[PDB]
């Protein structure tokens, strides 16, 4: 049973828009991002960055 | 041959007027809301993130 479903929309940096995206196509796997007056950071899968 | 003369002519009463249309706008008035945001956070503390 879910107890709970935090979803959130957190933005992409700019460092990885023009890095990743626009670069190399790819977008990371990890969002690092401000929330709430907190560094916030999530992990896709619970797995390494990728 | 007898012919008739000018029409009688329109007696036209002089007068003021308002002209009232149907009323479509909402009645508007100032409230105040009072109210409190209650912002209960959950934070898992990692390694090396948050």
């Amino acid at each position: 049973q879910f107890m709970g479903i935090f979803e959130d929309r957190a933005p992409v940096p700019f460092e990885e828009v023009i890095d990743k995206i626009n670069a190399k196509g790819v977008c990371r796997s990890t969002a690092k991002y401000v929330r709430n007056n907190m560094e916030t950071t999530a992990f896709h899968r619970d797995d390494h960055e990728t | 041959r007898r012919c008739p003369t000018r029409p009688e002519g329109q007696n036209y009463t002089e007068g003021i007027a308002v002209v009232f249309k149907e009323n479509i706008a909402p009645y508007k008035f100032k409230a105040t809301m009072y109210y409190k945001d209650v912002t209960v956070s959950q934070v898992w503390f990692g390694h090396r993130y948050s």
